[PDB]
């Protein structure tokens, strides 16, 4: 129907949001892997501790 | 209805193109012409009246 100059059912909008979405996922799964490092350096502290 | 061609893979990484061509092809003002630029690719004068 239309090239790129609608934003809602322009392409470049269409390709903006799907790079976002990966963005939000990207983004998710790098906090994770955040999360769990700092979990594995607490758990060295914890049996560290305990010894 | 200009054509977008796709040619990166980011947004506005494509191109234009466009292309005409029929009968009414004949030398072109904005319209081909009325009793001129249009028979001479469609229907030639080549009847009698060059007798």
């Amino acid at each position: 129907d239309n090239a790129a100059d609608c934003a809602d059912i322009g392409f470049d909008a269409q390709l903006k949001v799907v790079d976002e979405a990966i963005n939000q996922v990207s983004s998710q799964r790098a906090k994770l892997g955040a999360v769990q490092n700092r979990l594995e350096h607490t758990i060295n502290n914890l049996s560290a501790s305990g010894e | 209805k200009n054509l977008v061609f796709q040619i990166g893979a980011n947004a506005t990484q494509q191109i234009s193109v466009n292309i005409e061509d029929m009968g009414a092809d004949a030398l072109g003002i904005k319209e081909a012409d009325g009793s001129i630029a249009a028979l001479h690719s469609v229907n030639d004068l080549d009847v009698t009246k060059f007798a």
